[PDB]
C-alpha cells in the first residue's frame, strides 16, 4: 500500500518540525511536490534529500550524494511531481536505498529560489 | 554507420511513459534515481526469495512504420544471487526478452502465448555486495535485432523468471542510408535491408544541368545493413557549357562536350564554343 | 455523406482490444453475452451503492493522421436508479465523455488532469426493473464531435460517477470527399474540415485528351464536412478530333474544335477535319 | 477473486456428473475451452448453455435463449477461448444474468461436432 505525503509549507503537519509515518515492508512513500494553476515566484519548488539523522537534527545536507528528487516543476501540466519511494528490502541498483526493517530514514528540504522559513523534514520509520 | 530511425526511446520519455506489468501490479516496478545530477527512472524487480516467478513488462505498441530490420538497445544492471546474505534458492540472473508482431494495439490485452523468445540476457557485470556501499553503477549494454518485421507494429517485452534486474534504457531504432549527393548524382533515402550481407542497388538521378555520358556507366549506389552507402559505380558530368553542382561557363570560357575537365578560355575570337563570325575541325584555335 | 475513415471499432475487435480502468481493476469489467446469435463484448459499471465513484475507462492511444475532426458513435445501455428495489444514494444516471490529445502514449500512465470533457452522456432510453424479465435491451446511440485535432494522436474516456452502464460500442471516425471523376475532370480524396459552414474548394485536372476552353470555368469542387462534393464550377471537355472518357473520333467523322457536341459524319471528301485533296471558311461542306 | 474451470471430457472434476463450484459476490467464474497445438476432428468444441435445475437434471436445454458461449475456437492463435462471467448482483445489461446471493446456477455442454458420450455440467453456488 502507499502513504501520501503532500511536501508543502501548507501542509500542517509539518509544522511541529516532527512528521513522523510508519510503514511497512515493500510499501510505497508518495512525496507529491507543491502544484499550481498564482505568481511564478511564489511557487514553492525544493530539493528532496534522503539523509542520516545528523542530516535531519541540523536540517542541513553533508553532500549532492544525499539529493532524492527535485520538485522543479510547481505549474507542470500532467499534474503533480511526486517521488514514489518502495520501501523494499533488497535493490538491484547501487545508487538506490535498501530499507531494513525496524529502521528509521529521513527526509529534509531547502527551497530552490525561496527563503527558508521554517525546516521542512519528514522521518519514515520501518515496521 | 548511416542513420538511425528511433521508433522507441524509454530514456527519452521522462518517467511519462507507463508499460504494462503482468500479473497486474505485481513484479516489474517504476523507480526514479538521480545519476549524474540528472533525474532517471527504471523498471526493477527482484523477487528473488519468493519462488514460481513468471513477471512480464510489455513496452507499448510501436509503430513499425517502414523498418524492416529493428535495433534493440538494453541498458540494465543485475544482481549476483550470492549478494543476498539470507540465501536466494529461486534465484536467477538471467531475463528473457520477448516481442510480437501486431496489426492492432490490444492495450492490457497482454498473451504471453504471442510472444516469441529473442534471446536470454546475461549482465557482463555481475552485482556483488561490495558494490552498494562502494556506491558503483555496473550498467550492462546487450544489442540484439529482429528482422524481417512485417506487421503494422510490436511490443518488446522482458518476462523475469526471480532475478534482480534495474532496466535503465530501451531504445529501438532501425538503419537508413541517407539522402546523397555523389558524382553529381541524387540518391534518395533508402530503406537498410534486413539480411546481413544484402546490398540494395539504388539508381541515381543527375543533379541539375548534369548528364551520364554515352557509353558510361549509369550513376548507382549499394545500400548496407548497417544504413551506408557502399560501392560507387557511375557518375555524371557536366553537360556543354557547364561546369559541388553544374553552373554555366563564365563569358570568354567555353566546354564543347560532357567532361570531368573545367571551362576552358577562348582564343581567339553560354557557351559550348566561340565564334569565329576560320577552322576546319569547335574546340580548336579559329 | 460522403467517405468514412475508421480510426477505433470497440465491437469490431472481437474481444481482443483491452482499455486501461482506472483505478486498476475496480471499476469498469469486459462482459461476454450474446446477442442476435452473435457474440459480443462490452465495458460495464455498476457501483451504485457504494459511494465516491471516479471510475475511469480509457480507450488506447490513437493515431490521429490526417484527421481534422474525429466523429464518436456511442452505443450503451443506462439503468434507473429506481431499478434497484433497494434503493442507491449515492446512484447516478449519467457518465462523462472525455478526450485528450498527446505526441507520445503514456500507456499505463494515465492523468485525468489531462483529459478535456467532451458532453455529459444521458441515456434516451432508461433501463427500468421490468426489462430485464422482459429481455428487452434499451440501446441508447449517442454521436458525438471533436475538431480540430492537431497532436499525433488521442485518447477517449468514459468516466463514471457511480451508474450503472453497460457501452457496447465505440466507434471513432473520420471524413473525406472521395475521389471524383465530374465533368470529364479528376478531383483527388480531401479530407473534411473541421468547421461546420466550411467548403474547401479543390481545382481539377482534366482527363486524359479532354481540355479546359478559353474562357471556360476552371474545373472545381468544394469539400463539405459531412464529405460531401458540392457546387460543381467549370468542366472539362474533349479536345479537337476527341469525344466516360474522352476517345478519337472513328475513321469518316471528325471534331474541329472542344464542344459537349459529339463527332460529326464526314461529307463529303484521326481527326480534326476532314481534307479535299473547295471551301472558302474546316468543318463546312467541302 | 476467480474460480479456473478447464471445461473438457479429460478434467477429472466432470466424471461423476456433479461438478460443484462454491462462490461469493462479486467474483470472477473462468470457463477455459478446451485449447490445442493433434487431429483437427478430434478437437473438443462445446456450446456453454446458463440454464435451470430442470435442464441440468435432464442435460437437455429447453430453447437457443439459454446459449452462454461457444467454445468454436479450438487451435486459437492468441490463447484457449474464455468465458468470464462475474458474479454480481446488479447488471445494467437486460440480456444478462443477475447472481442473488444463496442461490444456485447450472451450465450446460453440448458437442458442437463431436457425440455426447458422456454430460459434461457445472454448479455455480454463491454464498
Amino acid at each position: 500500500d502507499r502513504h501520501t505525503v503532500f511536501w508543502n509549507s501548507s501542509n500542517p503537519k509539518f509544522r511541529n518540525e516532527d512528521y513522523t509515518i510508519h510503514v511497512q515492508l515493500n510499501d510505497y512513500v508518495d512525496i507529491i511536490c507543491p502544484h499550481y494553476e498564482v505568481a511564478d515566484a511564489a511557487m514553492e519548488q525544493y530539493i528532496l534529500y534522503l539523509v542520516e539523522h545528523e542530516e535531519y537534527q541540523l536540517c542541513q545536507p553533508q553532500s549532492k550524494d544525499q539529493v532524492r528528487w527535485q520538485c522543479n516543476r510547481p505549474s507542470a501540466k500532467h499534474g503533480p511531481e511526486k517521488l514514489s519511494e518502495k520501501f523494499q528490502r533488497f535493490t538491484p541498483f547501487t545508487l538506490g536505498k535498501e530499507f531494513k526493517e525496524g529502521h528509521s530514514y529521513y527526509y529534509i528540504s531547502k527551497p530552490i529560489h525561496q527563503h527558508e522559513d521554517r525546516c521542512l523534514r519528514l522521518k519514515v520509520t520501518v515496521s | 554507420q548511416g542513420k538511425e530511425v528511433v521508433l522507441l526511446d524509454f530514456a527519452a520519455a521522462g518517467g511519462e511513459l507507463g508499460w504494462l506489468t503482468h500479473p497486474y501490479g505485481k513484479g516489474w516496478d517504476l523507480m526514479q534515481n538521480i545519476m549524474n545530477d540528472m533525474p532517471i527512472y527504471m523498471y526493477s524487480v527482484c523477487n528473488v526469495m519468493s519462488g514460481d516467478q513468471d513477471n512480464w513488462l510489455r513496452t507499448n505498441w510501436v509503430y513499425r512504420g517502414e523498418a524492416e530490420r529493428i535495433f534493440i538497445e538494453l541498458k540494465f544492471t543485475v544482481r549476483d544471487c550470492n549478494s543476498f546474505p539470507g540465501g536466494a534458492s529461486s534465484c536467477k540472473e538471467t531475463f528473457n526478452l520477448y516481442y510480437a508482431e501486431s496489426d492492432l494495439d490490444y492495450g492490457t490485452n497482454f498473451q504471453k502465448r504471442l510472444f516469441t523468445k529473442i534471446d536470454t540476457i546475461a549482465p557482463d557485470e555481475i552485482t556483488v555486495s561490495s558494490d552498494f556501499e562502494a556506491r558503483h553503477v555496473k550498467l550492462n549494454v546487450e544489442e540484439r535485432s529482429v528482422g524481417p518485421l512485417t506487421r503494422k507494429g510490436f511490443y518488446l517485452a522482458f518476462q523475469d523468471i526471480g532475478a534482480c534486474v534495474a532496466l535503465l534504457s530501451v531504445r529501438v531504432y532501425y538503419k537508413k542510408c541517407p539522402e546523397l549527393l555523389q558524382g553529381l548524382a541524387h540518391f534518395p533515402e533508402t530503406i537498410a535491408g534486413s539480411d546481413a550481407p544484402s546490398l540494395a542497388t539504388v539508381a541515381g538521378t543527375c543533379v541539375d544541368h548534369a548528364v551520364v555520358p554515352p557509353g558510361g556507366e549509369e550513376p548507382r549506389m549499394h545500400c548496407a545493413v548497417d544504413g551506408e552507402w557502399l560501392v560507387p559505380i557511375g557518375q555524371c558530368l557536366c553537360q556543354a557549357g557547364y561546369e559541388d553542382a553544374c553552373q554555366a561557363c563564365s563569358p570568354g570560357f567555353f566546354k564543347f562536350e560532357a567532361s570531368e575537365s573545367p571551362c576552358l578560355e577562348c582564343p581567339e575570337h553560354g557557351a559550348t564554343s566561340c565564334e569565329c563570325e576560320r577552322a576546319p575541325q569547335a574546340s580548336m584555335p579559329c
